[PDB]
């Protein structure tokens, strides 16, 4: 089909002219279908100073599925596991075809602001972020400073 | 890539039959997908329950129920249009003034 | 609501302009309203979600409807089947007189 490759490569082509704010994302190396991404710590969060990388993989038939997404950099947060796993909406249930790395991007930077406790991945710490906010960002700085700085 | 177009080659996209100008809020029929002006179809809806266009009926018994405000084509005629907008957005200051 | 504002009931038309003006269409002027939000390629096609007026390649929606989400892809709006899309010719028309493909 190749129909995949040309959707993926004119987000290649976007991406360029119109950097998004606070991250990147581009492939891996010769193969448009494995991309890495960059995200830096929002500043509206513990993360902040932090730069944290993603792994991207697209499947065949991209964007009528969603791509596979997950952190390769270590992080303190309800969402994200130890894995990299990504608990988001949009990646798995509320994909949309009209849907772009881009915004994927823009999504996750959003979550990393306001976690989403209410759907964890991993319970002790929804539970430490619903419970003691200040425990959260203290624990969540340190890991930063730790291992994304 | 970039093109150069006669205006009166654009004006019948971007014109509504029943006012004979250019489409202002443009507003169109989901039954057919003609447009008009707001204010044009809106008035023209409320004596006849059929596309004035195509004849094809808009509504058993409410037309309005069945036409949307179509931002998309709105968007298209005030950025084609050198003018139109500010015009417009001019027309009804100097009314809001007089009111 | 529909009801008209008070300049609304009076507003008159805009006139054409009827004389050699020449229009400049730049790659980017008309870029949001004529790409396709699902293929990122301009307009083929066109096919008009009824509810919320929003516009897809014929094949990128239909594509869409039958992996699965019965959503419109740009707002999420309820789609029962291809039955709540219409072909856009005028939409196609307006592509065709600007880039002739
Ligand atoms: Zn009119
Ligand atoms: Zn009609
Ligand atoms: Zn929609
Ligand atoms: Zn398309």
């Amino acid at each position: 089909l190749g129909s995949a490759l040309k959707r993926i490569n004119k987000e290649l082509s976007d991406l360029a002219r119109d950097p998004p704010a606070q991250c990147s994302a581009g492939p891996v190396g010769d193969d448009m279908f494995h991309w890495q991404a960059t995200i830096m710590g929002p500043n509206d969060s513990p993360y902040q100073g932090g730069v944290f990388f993603l792994t991207i993989h697209f499947p065949t038939d991209y964007p009528f599925k969603p791509p596979k997404v997950a952190f390769t950099t270590r992080i303190y947060h309800p969402n994200i596991n130890s894995n990299g796993s990504i608990c988001l909406d949009i990646l798995r249930s509320q994909w949309s075809p009209a849907l772009t790395i881009s915004k994927v991007l823009l999504s996750i930077c959003s979550l990393l602001c306001d976690p989403n406790p209410d759907d964890p991945l991993v319970p002790e710490i929804a539970r430490i972020y619903k419970t003691d906010r200040d425990k959260y960002n203290r624990i969540s700085r340190e890991w930063t400073q730790k291992y994304a700085m | 890539r970039t093109t150069r177009i006669k205006i009166t080659e654009l004006n019948p996209h971007l014109m509504c039959v029943l006012c004979g100008g250019y489409f202002i809020d443009a507003t169109t029929i989901i039954e057919c997908l003609h447009s008009f002006c707001k204010t044009c179809i809106v008035r023209y809806l409320e004596t006849s329950k059929y596309c004035p266009i195509c004849d094809v009926q808009v509504h058993k018994t409410r037309p309005l129920l069945n036409i949307r405000s179509d931002k998309t084509l709105q968007d298209i005629v005030y950025k084609l249009v050198p003018g139109l907008f500010k015009n417009e957005m001019k027309r009804r200051r100097d009314f809001y003034a007089a009111h | 609501t529909w009801e008209l504002s008070l300049y609304e009931l009076q507003r008159t038309p805009q006139e054409a302009i009827t004389d050699g003006l020449e229009i400049v269409v730049s790659p980017r002027s008309l870029h949001s309203e004529l790409m396709c939000p699902i293929c990122l390629d301009m307009l083929k096609n066109t096919m008009t979600t009824k509810e919320c007026l929003h516009r897809f390649c014929a094949d990128c929606i239909i594509t869409a409807l039958r992996s699965g989400n019965k959503e419109c892809p740009t707002c999420r709006k309820k789609l029962v089947s291809k039955r709540s899309l219409r072909p856009d010719p005028n939409f196609d028309a307006l592509i065709s007189k600007i880039y002739p493909s």
